[PDB]
Parts: C-alpha cells; structure tokens; sequence
C-alpha cells in the first residue's frame, strides 16, 4: 500500500452527499496516468477506494459482480447501508490475507431518503460519521481541512465548494496526489459529475 | 504464583496464592487457581492461564465421560489424562499442574506435572515462581504423618513465605481439604499471615 | 540505552507586515501519559526575539539557555549591540551544526521583526538548515496546519466568482487579529483530531513596542 | 549506567496551599525478588528540600552522596549559609538536572527519576521532576513510574488546576496520598507495605513520617470468588 | 478504549468510552464499544475493533441459535464457553479483549476474556489503555453494598478518570445496565463533557471560488 | 535490464522491444491475435510461460468463437491472470504492454499492465527505467493525429536517448507494428 | 530537486525548484536551494540542506580570505576543489551533498564543477543532479547548442525544470532561475510551477495528454 | 554459589560452600571462598572468579595502605572501598560481594554489596545462586543475640539445605569466626550436614 | 564498471582507460590517468572520489622527490613507492579502493615496463594486464596474439580488438577508451582510435 497514491472524501449535506477524488496513478515517484478515477457506483450507491490500484480494480469488479447478482435475485437495488454490511463482510473474509485499501461508501437511501457515508478499515471495520469521511495517503491534511471548513446542513453548491476546497488544499501538500480531481453531487434523483483544474497538471 | 499440596493421615491439602500479573502490574487479585476436576479431585494450576483453563475443562470432560460410562475415576487415572494433554502438546503450552485426590488409597495423594509432560508422585510438592524461596524450608519441615491443623499451619507459614519473598505472589490464601467428610475450602488473610 | 524521546507538542509562528506571532500547545506528554497540561515552550529570549524549539524537551531546553548565553556574550562583547534576527539565525544554525553527528532531536522557529520592521520568521532543521518563511507550522500537527494555513492566507486554489478560474483572489494585509482567529481555529482543529495536541494555547506576539503574551484554554483542562 | 539492577518503586507528590507533601515506599526489589526492605528513598536536603528517587539505587546513593557534598560546599566561607545564603530547592533542582543531562550527552546516564520538593525563601513551594535523558518538567501532582499511571488520576481529582492548590489543606492531600499509596500497594507487584512521608510547609517546616503501614485494605470479597467460570 | 464493568446487589453495569484512534489520528469521535449479544447479555471490547465486532457478532448468532433449539433463555456462562475456546483455538491473533456481563434465570454475572482465551471473575473489572486510571477508581471508591445508582456514578467515574487522563481513550461515555428481573437498560452518549465550543470564523467559500473544467451528468439515478 | 516501449498513433500501435538477454536476436512478443500483439519483460522463464499461457487462452477462445477478442477484453483477461498470481505462491514477475487494433471501432489502443496487475491505457507507455528516458520527448513530440512515420521518428528519437544516457546496453531494438492489416516487423 | 546547470556563450544559466518533502508530506514549497557563495559564485542544494548552507558558507568566507590575501578573485577550479578536500575529510561520517559550483572568470571564462559527498570533482558543460535529473538532461541534450541566446537559455533551464517538475512527484513548487556572468549573478525572479504548466501547454502544443 | 555471614553477639562468622563449577563440570572440587582482606573484616566473595579475587586483591592493598599511613581501618571503609571499586566498574564486572568484619566498638559488622554496587548492611546475609533455596528459612530462624554454637547450627542448616538444593553449590562447608578472642576456622563435611 | 588496460612491447607502453563516469550517465570524456613524471604515467580505477586523491597524492610525491634531487624516479622505484602507500592504507581507518596500471621506460636500460597493482597491495609485473572484469573478455586475446616482440602499430591492433571484444561482450557501456602512449620520447596520445 501507499505506493500508488491517491485520496477520496466524502462529505454529507443538506438531503445530498458529495464524494470527491483524485486522479493520480504512480509508481512510487513517477506518474504513470492522469486519469485512474478511484469512485464507482453501483445501482444509486457510490463506492471510492484508495491504495493498491490492484485490489482497487479487484475490489470493484467483484463487487459490481455481488451487486448484480443481487438485483437478479431481489428484484430490487441494494441499499447503502446494506452493501456497507456487504463489504464489511467481504473485507473480514480475507482476515490474515486482507486486501491494502481504505473503501467509502456514500449515498441517499431511497426509501427512507436520508444521506448515509461510511468508511472502512484494512479488515473491513465500519466507521460511520455524520460529518465526513476520508482516507488515503493525504488523510491528515484532509481531516485537517474537513475539520476548519466542514458546517452542517450545507446546499449543494456550497457542499460542492467546500469539499473542491478541501480535496485540492489537502492534495497540494501530498507528493503522491494531485494529478486532477473529480467530485460527485449526489441527490435523491440527480447526480452531477464535475472535473476540477488543479496544478502540476 | 505460588502452589503446593500436601498428604496427611485424614487425605490431602491443597494451598495457593491469588495473584496473577501482567508484566509488573497486578491484573488479579483475588484469583483462584484451585480448580475442582471431580468430587474429590482438585488441581493446582501454573503458568498460562489460557492453556491451564483449557486443559482442566478438558479434563473435567474426559473426567465426567469416564464417571458416566465406568464409575469413580482414581486420581492416577486424572494424572494421566493431565500427563498425555500435556506430553502430547509440549510444545505450544505452558502448564506446571499439581494433582491431589482423596480416594479408598487413603492418606491423600499428589501427582507432579511440571513442564514437559513427566509425572512424579510425591508425599508433598510445590510449584509455581514463588516456590522456590520455600524449598529448603519445606525440606525442614515436613513429616509424613500429620494432623489437620499442623497441616493447615504449615501450608500457611510456606505460603506466607513465598508470599513475602517472590513479588509475582500475593493476595489472599486459599486452601481446599479433601477428607472422607468432604471438600472443605479456607480463607486466610494478608492481615493473618504476614506475622506467622 | 536509547537517548533521545519525543514529548509530542505543535507550535506555528507566522510573520505579518509589522509584527510577528508564534504559538504553541502547552501540553508535555510521553507514551499516551500526561506529564503536564502546562509546560510552556515558547520563551522570550530577548532583543524581541521569540523561539520556541518542538520535539525533545530537554533538547529544547538545553539549545534555548544556549542561545540565551549567546545573546548575553552578544551583548557583552560588542557593547550592548541589538542582535539583528538573520544574525541570530545564523547564530543558531551555527549552534545546531556544532553537534551535527549527535544532533538536537528538535524543530525551531525563531521570530521577531527585521532591520526594516517588518515580521520575520525563521524555520531550522534538527541538523541546522534554516529559512526565512511567512507561515510555517512545526510537531505533530504540523501536517493538520498547514494545507489549512495555505488555503486562508494565501488563499490558494481560490479564484474570483464571475471569471471561471481566470483571475486569482488578490493577497490581503491581515491584521493581528485575523492572525489570532487563524492560529486559534488550526489550534482548536489539532486538539479535535490529535490525541497528542491540546491542553492550552500560548501565543507571543511581538512588535515594535515588544513582546505580548496570550493564552487560551482548549479541551483536556 | 546501561541497566539498572536493583531498583525502586513509584515515587508520589503533590502541592497543598501552604507547601508540598511527597511519599514513596521502602523496597528495594532485585527483579522478581523482593530482595531489600528498609531502604530511604526520601533524602532531607537542608530544612527546606525533599528528593524522592526512583530507580537504581546505587545510583541514587551515589546522587545523595553527590547532594550531601553540595550541602558541605555551601557551607564554605559563608557566614549567611543557614539564614540567607542557604540552599534552596530551585538550586538543587537546576543542579540535579545539570549532572542528569552531562549523564546522558555521554551516553552514561543515572537511572533514576527524581522528584524535587520544598518550599521556597519567599514562601512559594516548588515542586518539579527530572529524570534520565534529562527532561524536565512540572505539575501541581507528580509521580514517577508505576505511579504515573495510577496515582495522578486519583490526585488530580483534588488538585486538577493551579487554582486548586490554594483550596487544599494538608489534612485532604496526606489523606489522598495515603490513598494512593494504598491503591499502588494494591496493584503493583513491586510495591510495598511500608512507606516514608515527607511535608514540607512554610510555617511548620519539615515533618518526616517514617515506617508508615498501608491499613483498612480489603480482602473480604475474595471469599465469594471461586474457579473461573 | 476504557471499559470498566462493576456489578451492584441486583444486576451488573457495564461503561465505555467512544473515542476510536488510529495511531495519534483520532479516526471516529463517537464510536460505539457496547456490543449486544443477547437482549440481557452485554459486552464491551477493546483492542482491534473488526474482531471485537466480528466476534461478538457470531457468537450472538450461535447463542440465538441455541435459545431456539433448547427453549431457555440464554446464559452467559455459554456465551463465555463460546468466547474463549474460539479466541483459545485462534491463539490470540483475534486481538480482542472482551468485558462481558449478562443476566440469566441463574443470576447476574460478569465476566473478563483476554485474547489468549483466559476468563477471570469479579466484581469489579477494567479494561483498555485506561485501564489503569479507571482500576485506581475502582479501588478507591468500591464496597460490597451497591445500588444500581451508585454503581452507574462509579463507573461512570472510572470513564471520566481514563478519559481525562489516557490519550488513547476520549469523547462521550456510554453505559448499558441489566438489573435483574428488568429489560437491558441502554445509555448512549450518557455523558458529553467533551463539546468542540464555536470557531472564531466562518468559512463558507463563495460559489464559484473553485475552477472546474467540465461538467457533465451521470445515468446513475 | 530490458526496455519495452509502446506509442499509439492514430491508426496504429508501434511496439519497440529491447534485444538482449543476459543473444542479441531476442524477440519479446507473442501474437495473441491478428491484430492484438503483446511485449514482455521483467523476470527469467516465468515470462515466456506467462505469455504462451495467454496465447493459448486466445487462441482456444478465437478457435472456439470464430470471432477474435478486441483489445480490452484481452487487456482485462491478462489483468484478471496477473491479480490471481500475485495472490499465490509463485508469482509470475512480468510487466506487459498489449498493443490491439479494434476492427468493430476501428482503432488502435495500448495498455500498460504492472506485474501486480495494474491497467491504465495510456496514449504511450513503458515499462522499467525507460520511462525516465523518454517521457520528456513522448511528453513534448506527440499528438493524437500523428501519422505511422512521425510516430517512428518519434520512436527512432527514443531509442538514441535511451542508447545515450542509459548506462545499461541493451543491443538494439525491434519494432512491430500493429494496424488495420494486422502485424508487421520494421526491417529498418 | 532537479538543480540543473548549463553553459552557453553568454555564460552559465542555473535552474532550480523550490520543493521540499519528508515522508511523501510536502514540508516546504519555498525552499531556496541556490546558495550565492559571493557576488560571483553561485551553488546548488542537493543531498542534506545543512551540509550544503553551512559548506558552501564556509567555502564563502574561505574565497573572501584568499582574495583579501592575494588581491585576486579566486578562480572556480580552486574553491572547488577547497569544498572537495573539505568534504573528503568528513567521507565516511554520514554527510550527503551534490553541488554544482558555477562561475565565471576572466582566465577561465565560464566554469562549472560538479562536487558529491563521496569526493568525486569533476568539470563539465551540463550538470543536472536530483530524483528529476533524468527528465531535465534529457531536455537538454535533446535542445543544447553553444549558440544560445540568453532569453533561450532561460526559458530551456524553465522548460527543463518544468518537464522534471510534472514528472517527478518530488520536484517542483517554484522555478528559480539565475544567469552568471563575468560581473557575477543575475537573479531573473520566481515562477510558479502550476502557472508556467499552463502557459507552456497553450503556447507550445506540448502535453496533450493533459486535459486543460 | 552459597555464602552467608552473620553477627550473633561476639563476633561474626560468614560461611561458604567449596564447589566451582565451569559449567555442569566441576571445576574445584573444594575452593576457598573465605579471603582474607585484614585481620579483621574479611569475608566471602560469589559471583565470576577471576573479577572477586582481583577486587580482593586491589581491596587488600588500599587496606594495607590505609593502616600503615591512617591507623586501622573499621569494616564501614572496607565496604566503601569494595563499593567504589564494584561501582566505578559496574559496566566491567559482575562479583557480588558480602564483607563482615569485627572491632571492639561495634562487636561485629555485616555489609552486602550486589550487582550494581549498591550497599546495604542488614543483621544477616545470604549470596549466591543456591541461597535462592533459603530465602523462607533463614528469615524463620534468624534470631539476634545468638551464642556461637546456635550460629553455627543455623549457618550448618542453610547452608546444608542449600547444597541439597542446588546443582552448582556444595562441596564442604569452611567457616570463619570473628570475634575479640581471635581468627577461628572451621570445616565440615558432607556426611556431617547430610544426616 | 571501469576498464583499465595495458601492454607492453619491445620499446613502448601502451594503456587504455574508459571515459564513462556512470553513478545517470555524467561525463563521456573523463581522463583517468596521471602523469608522474615525463617518462612514467599511472591509470586508476575504482572508488569514486578515492582514486583522483590517491593519484594526485603519489603525484606530488613524486614531484617533489624530482625537484629535490633533480632526477626522475625509475619506474620500478615509483612502483614499489605505491605499492607502499597502498599496503600503508590497507590497514589504516579509511583503505584506498584503488587499482593502479603504472607504465614507464627505464633509460638508464632504455626498456619499458608495466606494473599492476591492487588495493591490497599485490604488485606484479606483467607484459599486459588488466583491472576489474576487462581480463575475463580479453585474456584469450592476449595470451594467443602477443609476442614480446611487437610495434607499437601492432600493439595498437591488439587493443582495438580486445576493445571491440569488450564492446561486444560487456552488459555495461563504457562509451570508448583514451589510449596514452609512454615510450623514450616521453608520453603521448592518440586520436580517432
């Protein structure tokens, strides 16, 4: 772990949530790619991992595999909080063997229409917070800037500003981040996908 | 810790201290490391208090099986279920036992364990980090006949010894009688043995 | 025998256009222990010269009173002589590379004002590199400080609303005040998620007229 | 010097509003082996100081020898050396931390952790701790060793701030150090029953309380525990 | 970290802190260590936090089980059974330490497992890097006759005691009570000493303070 | 050790591969397809076997379908095998770049994949220290409407860095291309 | 850290950045890692911080010595080869330093040294020492020529230590630039590295890779 | 391996076993332990041989120093000097020293120095690896005001029981009695202390 | 990593040392050699930083023992003085990790001679030799090509194919060779090799 690089934060607002990442993919000190996103959604819930880009990959293809096969058999779109049980118990599956990564999940529920975030550990123990979530290689800074700026009860456009604000001021000051960021506005019925201009790219 | 048992003409006499340390901090103080395999079967138990547990309900199991299909175990036969849970897991447990059972042998009887596996019969033995400070003494004296209460005074002097000489041993005393009347158990207090 | 340790306090000082500020935790720890919630680390040493050296307590000691004796000999032998800030910074780096093969397990930051008035704040390595810096943050929430230092005084990754991205939000004067509130918000951030940081704030605030001293609670009292 | 061989127990302090009260025990532990009884880890310097060491005790004989030869040198040429000229806890300390930094720049350190105690010429007491490695600091409680972890939540719970201090008499601290004296008995293998006391008080002076005995244990409840499960 | 777990004339009181830390970075501020195994069998765990869970949460499940196939209502006694030959048979490398308390037709009982798989009984126990503090506690303010409120106020004390002098433990106190012949009592967040007081500044950016390049929508819904 | 290098031009892929084995006639590919070829490099043996493996997967799969694989089911394939080696005794300890013609898009692509299993797709890749050399150039001479030729002067630009400043000599170069006829070897 | 230092007719162009870091966290991005030795001697910061200030310190009073001695202006090969022996008496004890001793001289013209903490002394035309140093050389030798303006020296040291600074995750928060002349060193400010990206991607058609 | 010394009410009389040991092997089969530094106030030494007979040797000469420039040396400046000496080269040897002695004025003197270099003087003491084994017994049959006969019974047993339990100690059991009348040696052997 | 070689004909000395100066690649024209004196020259190879003082070193020596007494030091005499100095270091805090080639005519018997030591200490003289792994690749060159008597042209043909051979057989690139000719007309050096 930590040889690749890259950072996810994950923010709750005003009957929204907001999810933000990097963009950088490296080996050790060089730059391989600028654009390795680390966020993916399944159904209406939306999944970001940092550190090994490996058990990235693996872990999101395994469980877009788990979600569909859900669908199929429930008839019915998995849940964030359910899918966090999911891949707490997929993490702990491999105790001794664990996959290096740090998950966020974050999402509306659609019946109860509530934000939920939640983060993981190496073995799959959940950490849920009201506020906000973060984890990679840059996770002092950022608990530093959510800490500053973070007030409850934010709009969407001001949710989308601060955690821009925080994702980039967190970055800028990691050597194993900051090759571009994308944030994710999430609503009970819209999402909005955006891509920030940031330095030494 | 600090364990010993001793036979006298009306059974045996089982003595320990109760105290159990993590590194230099004292993590229990009112511990009993007396435990009761059958009716009229006890041991004393040494060293990992995971691995002493486990192998006395073990042997509290096979105990109750043997009960159930034959009848009245012997306490050789409770040595040597000890001896072969011990001897066929040398290597990754830590466990010094002291069996004493009053049974038609009369007079009591004391089973070694130490590590390794090895069985010793014994008048009277003693184990335990604290036992060494009361060897020579227990050497001095010691008599094969004896009666209940020169029994009790002398497990309470060796005890207090050891208590006051080896800092992995404090507490309280406990102490368990196995006669034909039955399984008495007592309590002697730092404000009691701390002058004799 | 291992001789150094680490008593886990943060310390930030910041320069301004006429004035200068360095603050610190006052909080002594060793090993998840408490040691004391008020042991101060930032001390005047004179000649409106602020330092404060973070890490190795009794490194920290011992480098302070030396560059206090220094000060003196300063002023002894070159008739009572005002010791400018560069020179007492090249003082101290000529002190902490004495002992650069059994180096001070410490991070100084020295402050004060320049020959010209303005704020001036230097930063020194444990083996005696130093620079002069506007902010600079220095123990175990040096880490929590800065980004947020970067993003509200030099107001990076900002921009002016209306130009997307095109024209960066202009640099401010900030009064001491908004230097205080700054410093106070960092500080209370740490304390929240730093386990070794907050017991109390010290802030020294030095101008013209000289040194000032403020303190604050935080939580942990 | 690189491994202490015989060594003590947790030394305990704490300031009242009129001075400073410090205790430890009297054993001197070989390990396991509670070898040594009867040894003074509280040494009276002048009539206004109180060094409590913890750790190798060779070392600390050889840091009392070094103390009683501090108190023979302020004596030299100094008329005023009882009234004005007197050695002072500050002194001591500053000395204590000095010859415990030499030690350790030379990788030779003093095992021991000491804990100076008194009241000064003005009427302020002082009360500071230093140890190997030389770090120094103080508070209104201090305890060095085991102590720390067990004695100062207990004594912070009468003396938690500064402002606390004046609202302490010495009956309410002896009896907290009593207590914790007591609870260290109770939980640290190393400990022992007797312990020495020593008040240092701006009025009164210095009262040294010798063979003092940890009393009103508990043990009644040991009756009700039997086997593990 | 600090779990302290005192037993009172008719039933047990288990507390907890709810500060959960990874290395000096304090990760969750209001984390929940009161585990529920049975509706009237309790537990508190401390050191890795997945495996306290994951443990807890299986041995709940087999005790579920068996209440149904026997018709009786759970016993402590075979949680423990549970517990310990499952952290015995997995030799420690389950780094969980569990503080265990329940209420069954035999009584009220309480229990210590360490990872190893060794149990001790007593009437009053502590667990966690404040383990210290809070057992110094509980020795200085314990006796043999306890109500349910004087057995809440001292291990609500002994939470204090670790939170306030332990850097491991921290935040809120949480405090589940049995007493016997009555539902399971639950207290979160019983005590909140530990408020974060107001910022000295507000820090709403202004809307369009950050550049994006592009902006696009997601088929997600 | 040994350099592999790959530059995708708008209607092809050019494929650079070092010669030396430490034989100055080494030929570091498989073609796993008509129009997807593979270069490796990395550790001994373990290299070869990897690769005629992943042949003989295409090749079953091609037989069985009559349909040739695009380029990013096989990048995903050989990403897939590489993930489940490193997770088990003796890992295969290959870096590999896949260069593919997709016929029902019609265009060319590129993939990196890591020993660990890692896939990126970059525009122009490499793999070892030869990336230090050559990124400046790939980062200033390249466009995403170059032509073949620009993209083997481009390449031809490379290798002489890389001969120059690069301490280890590695025996010329062999280049391939991959485009809408298949595969073709650069005689030059 | 790149540090990179050419020669051209109209003298010698040095170009450094300006980022620090300790455990893949950004320490500093205004670090100044250009020491001037004397109004004519310039050096560069590689290896340990205070090894460089303090050494290159000292090789400054120690060139204020000898040109109060001699009357003369000490020549570049002298005062580097003064921090070489220098350096070799302390081999062995932990220090690290690369510098490059730039200067130009009357007898000699323009000079530049290269100096490392093992001992090694070495004159050349282009030194380019750091975790970027590949890409920056790279730069160079693919656009260097003895018959470069001094505005074209200047925006290839830029270019160099730009490329260096996007490929290198240790490099770049600023661009320091200095041209040394016989009248000594001229000092042509600082350059953010995020802007320069930018106006060299609209100017030149490079890093197309990059969306912007 | 088991060295005693212990003052009754004339005098001292410190005791010794006579077993050296190079491992399981034993090496002296019947050694000395007892060296004479002074007239008076000489003891028994444990721990590695060659760094005791050294100190002894180094001790005997500051003595010999001491007597002939200052008077005569009482047993508190014999301690002194085996602490300095154990002390200053606490990093260099490993002996562990019991000194005893006897003068008109204090009528018998004990002093034990461990590793260390620390110095206590106590009634009683015990060194060795094999007084591990008397630790209980000497402390509930240790009396002051003794006559010489019961000293001698007591030192008998401790050190008889441990012989019996120790590996590496016992050979014979030497004596030395210390009082105003003068130097008294004594042995006694095995099949003395074994019944 | 370095490649030091020399031979020896009827009347002259001939040396080879590479230019690469690796550590990525610094300089392409490094002069690994040291006159001595007019008709002695030294080749080096080894630690960076330990060769050029130790060459400098054995050249003021050697300097001011030809301006004190006005005569040049035979070849053999300098040898044995390195030799000395190298066996001096050996066991001293910090060893030289230094390999020497001296080539020198001798006029008083107007006959040249090569002289290969190491840092050990180990002097040989040998009609060719070589320091570092060079002598595994041109060994077989050497022993079926040359004859004690040979011209310098010959000479010259020799190292042109032993350093094609290294070329052609060495992983590491040592970018060319410096060839130096020593023979009664002091000491000289070639071009276009």
């Amino acid at each position: 772990s930590s040889i690749n690089g890259g950072i996810v934060v994950a923010m709750t607002g005003k009957d929204c949530v907001a999810i933000a990442c990097d963009l950088r993919l490296g080996s050790q000190s060089l730059g391989v790619s600028n654009k390795f996103e680390k966020i993916f959604h399944y159904g209406h819930v939306f999944l970001g991992i940092t550190g090994l880009a490996t058990d990235v990959t693996t872990l999101n293809e395994m469980f877009r595999y788990k979600t569909n096969l859900y669908k199929l058999k429930e008839e019915r779109a998995i849940e964030p909080e359910t899918f966090t049980q999911l891949v707490s118990s997929s993490l702990y599956e491999r105790r001794f063997g664990p996959y290096f990564v740090g998950p966020v999940v974050a999402g509306i529920n659609s019946k109860s229409g509530k934000p939920f975030i939640a983060g993981f550990d190496l073995i799959g123990c959940i950490d849920e917070a009201k506020d906000f979530i973060v984890s990679g290689t840059a996770s002092d800074q950022l608990f530093g800037m959510c800490e500053s700026l973070y007030e409850p009860n934010l709009e969407p456009e001001d949710l989308f500003e601060t955690i821009s604000q925080a994702l980039l001021n967190a970055a800028d000051r990691d050597a194993l981040s900051g090759w571009g960021a994308v944030v994710y506005i999430i609503k009970k019925d819209e999402v909005v996908k955006r891509y920030l201009k940031m330095r030494q790219d | 810790t600090s364990i010993m048992a001793v036979t006298f003409k009306d059974g045996v006499i089982l003595g320990a201290d109760s105290r159990t340390t993590t590194g230099a901090y004292i993590a229990n103080r009112v511990t009993d490391k007396l435990t009761r395999v059958h009716d009229k079967i006890w041991c004393c138990r040494s060293g990992s208090a995971a691995d002493t547990q486990a192998i006395a309900d073990i042997v509290q199991y096979h105990l109750e099986l043997y009960t159930s299909q034959y009848g009245t175990p012997s306490t050789e036969t409770a040595a040597s279920v000890f001896k072969e849970l011990c001897y066929e897991n040398k290597d990754n447990l830590t466990a010094g036992i002291i069996v004493a059972g009053y049974d038609d042998k009369n007079k009591g009887e004391v089973y070694t364990i130490p590590l390794g596996g090895s069985v010793h019969k014994l008048p009277y033995a003693i184990a335990g980090s604290g036992s060494t400070f009361i060897y020579g003494y227990c050497d001095k004296n010691f008599r094969e006949n004896m009666s209940k209460e020169e029994t009790v005074d002398f497990i309470k002097h060796s005890l207090s010894q050891a208590i006051k000489w080896d800092g992995s041993s404090g507490g309280v005393i406990r102490m368990v009688v196995l006669t034909a009347a039955g399984v008495e158990r007592l309590i002697f207090y730092p404000d009691e043995y701390e002058q004799l | 025998f291992n001789p150094y340790g680490d008593n886990g306090g943060t310390i930030l000082g910041i320069a301004g256009e006429d004035f200068a500020v360095l603050a610190g935790d006052t909080r002594n720890i060793t090993d998840y222990s408490i040691n004391s919630r008020y042991e101060p680390k930032v001390f005047d040493c004179g000649d409106n010269i602020v330092m404060s050296a973070n890490g190795f307590a009794a490194d920290g000691d011992a480098l302070v009173k030396r560059f206090k004796n220094s000060v003196k000999w300063y002023h002894f032998d070159h008739n009572d002589k005002k010791l400018s800030i560069n020179s007492a910074a090249r003082n101290i780096q000529h002190l902490l590379y004495g002992k650069r093969f059994f180096p001070y397990y410490v991070h100084t930051i020295i402050a004060g004002l320049d020959e010209d008035g303005k704020g001036a704040v230097y930063s020194f390595d444990p083996v005696g590199s130093y620079e002069r810096e506007q902010c600079r943050a220095g123990g175990a929430a040096a880490s929590l400080i800065m980004p947020f230092l970067d993003n509200q005084v030099n107001f990076k990754n900002q921009y002016e609303p209306g130009t997307n991205g095109k024209v960066k939000k202009p640099l401010k004067y900030l009064s001491v005040e908004e230097v205080i509130k700054l410093v106070r918000d960092s500080f209370t951030s740490a304390t929240e998620r730093h386990i070794q940081v907050g017991d109390g704030l010290e802030i020294l605030i030095v101008t013209k007229d000289g040194v000032r001293k403020e303190f604050y609670e935080l939580k942990r009292d | 010097t690189q491994q202490p061989i015989v060594t003590g127990t947790s030394v305990i302090s704490m300031k009242y509003d009129n001075g400073v009260i410090i205790a430890a025990d009297n054993l001197g532990s070989y390990g396991s082996l509670l070898r040594f009884n009867g040894v003074e880890r509280l040494i009276p310097v002048g009539d206004n100081t109180v060094v409590g060491i913890s750790g190798d005790i060779s070392d600390m004989q050889h840091i009392e020898r070094l103390l009683k030869d501090l108190v023979t040198e302020n004596a030299y040429d100094n008329p005023l050396a009882d009234a004005e000229e007197a050695l002072e806890p500050s002194y001591i300390f500053e000395y204590l931390a000095t010859v415990m930094y030499q030690r350790r720049s030379k990788m030779n350190p003093l095992w021991n952790a000491i804990i100076v105690a008194g009241v000064q010429s003005n009427g302020d007491q002082f009360l500071r701790y230093v140890n190997l490695l030389g770090v120094t600091y103080s508070s209104p409680t201090l305890a060095t060793g085991f102590g720390a972890h067990m004695a100062n939540p207990l004594l912070r719970k009468v003396v938690d701030r500064e402002s606390d201090i004046p609202k302490t008499t010495v009956q309410v601290a002896e009896e907290a150090i009593v207590n914790a004296m007591r609870v260290l008995y109770y939980r640290d293998a190393r400990s022992s029953r007797n312990f020495s006391l020593a008040i240092i008080d701006k009025n009164t002076g210095l009262t040294f309380k010798k063979n003092l005995q940890v009393e009103n244990m508990k043990w009644d409840f040991a009756k009700d525990i039997k086997g593990y499960g | 970290t600090t779990i302290v777990g005192v037993k009172f004339n008719n039933g047990v009181v288990i507390a907890a802190d709810t500060r959960s830390t990874q290395g000096p970075i304090v990760a969750d501020k209001n984390c929940a260590k009161l585990h529920r195994i049975s509706p009237k069998i309790w537990c508190a765990g401390a050191g890795t936090a997945a495996d306290t869970e994951a443990v807890t949460q299986l041995i709940g499940s087999n005790i579920e089980l068996h209440s149904l196939y026997t018709s009786r209502e759970p016993r402590v006694v075979s949680a423990l059974q549970m517990l310990k030959q499952h952290l015995f048979k997995y030799q420690g490398h389950i780094g969980a330490y569990l503080i265990v308390a329940g209420v069954d037709p035999t009584g009220s009982h309480l229990f210590s497992i360490h990872a190893h798989g060794s149990t001790d009984v007593g009437y009053y126990l502590s667990l966690g890097s404040g383990s210290l503090a809070a057992m110094a506690v509980l020795e200085s303010h314990w006796k043999q006759d306890l109500t349910k409120e004087e057995a809440i106020k001292l291990a609500s004390d002994a939470i204090q005691a670790g939170i306030w002098n332990d850097l491991g433990s921290g935040s809120n106190v949480d405090v589940c009570v049995m007493e016997i012949g009555k539902d399971a009592e639950y207290l979160r967040n019983y005590l909140t000493p530990n408020v974060r007081e107001e910022k000295q500044k507000s820090y709403k950016f202004p809307r369009g303070t950050t550049a994006v390049l592009k902006e696009s929508i997601v088929n997600i819904c | 050790m040994d350099i592999i290098l790959g530059i995708r031009v708008q209607d092809s892929v050019i494929l650079a591969s070092s010669k030396a084995v430490t034989k100055d006639s080494d030929d570091k590919t498989r073609q796993l397809s008509p129009h997807t070829l593979m270069s490796f490099a990395g550790e001994a043996g373990d290299t070869v076997q990897f690769a005629e493996y992943i042949q003989a997967n295409i090749q079953l799969y091609s037989i069985r379908e009559d349909y040739e694989l695009s380029p990013q089911a096989v990048s995903s394939f050989v990403r897939q095998e590489l993930a489940k080696s490193i997770r088990s005794r003796r890992p295969y300890q290959v870096n590999v770049l896949i260069g593919g013609y997709d016929k029902k898009k019609n265009k060319p692509e590129l993939y990196q994949i890591d020993y660990l299993g890692t896939k990126v797709e970059l525009p122009y890749g490499a793999h070892g220290y030869s990336g230090f050399y050559t990124f400046f150039l790939l980062d200033h001479h390249y466009r995403p409407d170059m032509t073949t030729e620009e993209g083997l002067d481009l390449l031809k630009l490379c290798v002489q860095e890389l001969e120059k400043r690069m301490p280890m000599d590695f025996k010329g170069v062999i280049v391939k291309i991959v485009d809408k006829d298949g595969i073709r070897q650069v005689d030059d | 850290t790149t540090t990179l230092a050419f020669r051209f007719q109209g003298g010698i162009i040095v170009a450094v950045d300006s980022r620090a870091t300790a455990g893949n966290w950004v320490a500093s991005q205004t670090v100044k890692k250009v020491i001037e030795i004397n109004p004519f001697l310039l050096g560069t910061m590689a290896g340990g911080a205070a090894d460089c200030q303090f050494w290159e310190t000292w090789l400054g009073s120690q060139c204020r010595l000898h040109e109060l001695r001699e009357k003369e202006r000490i020549s570049v090969a002298a005062a580097s080869k003064i921090l070489s022996n220098l350096v070799y008496q302390y081999k062995g004890a932990g220090l690290s330093m690369g510098t490059m001793i730039c200067g130009y001289t009357r007898k000699e013209g323009p000079t530049i040294y290269y100096v490392d903490s093992d001992g090694t002394r070495l004159k050349g035309d282009i030194f380019c020492v750091g975790s970027g140093q590949t890409f920056a050389y790279g730069v160079l030798d693919s656009n260097y020529k003895w018959d470069l303006s001094v505005e074209d020296a200047l925006y290839l040291g830029k270019r160099s230590i730009l490329a260096a600074a996007h490929r290198d995750a240790y490099s770049g928060g600023s661009v320091n630039l200095y041209h040394v002349t016989e009248d000594g060193w001229i000092y042509h400010g600082n350059h953010d590295v995020g802007e320069l990206f930018w106006k060299v991607k609209e100017e030149e058609g490079s890093f197309n890779n990059v969306i912007g």
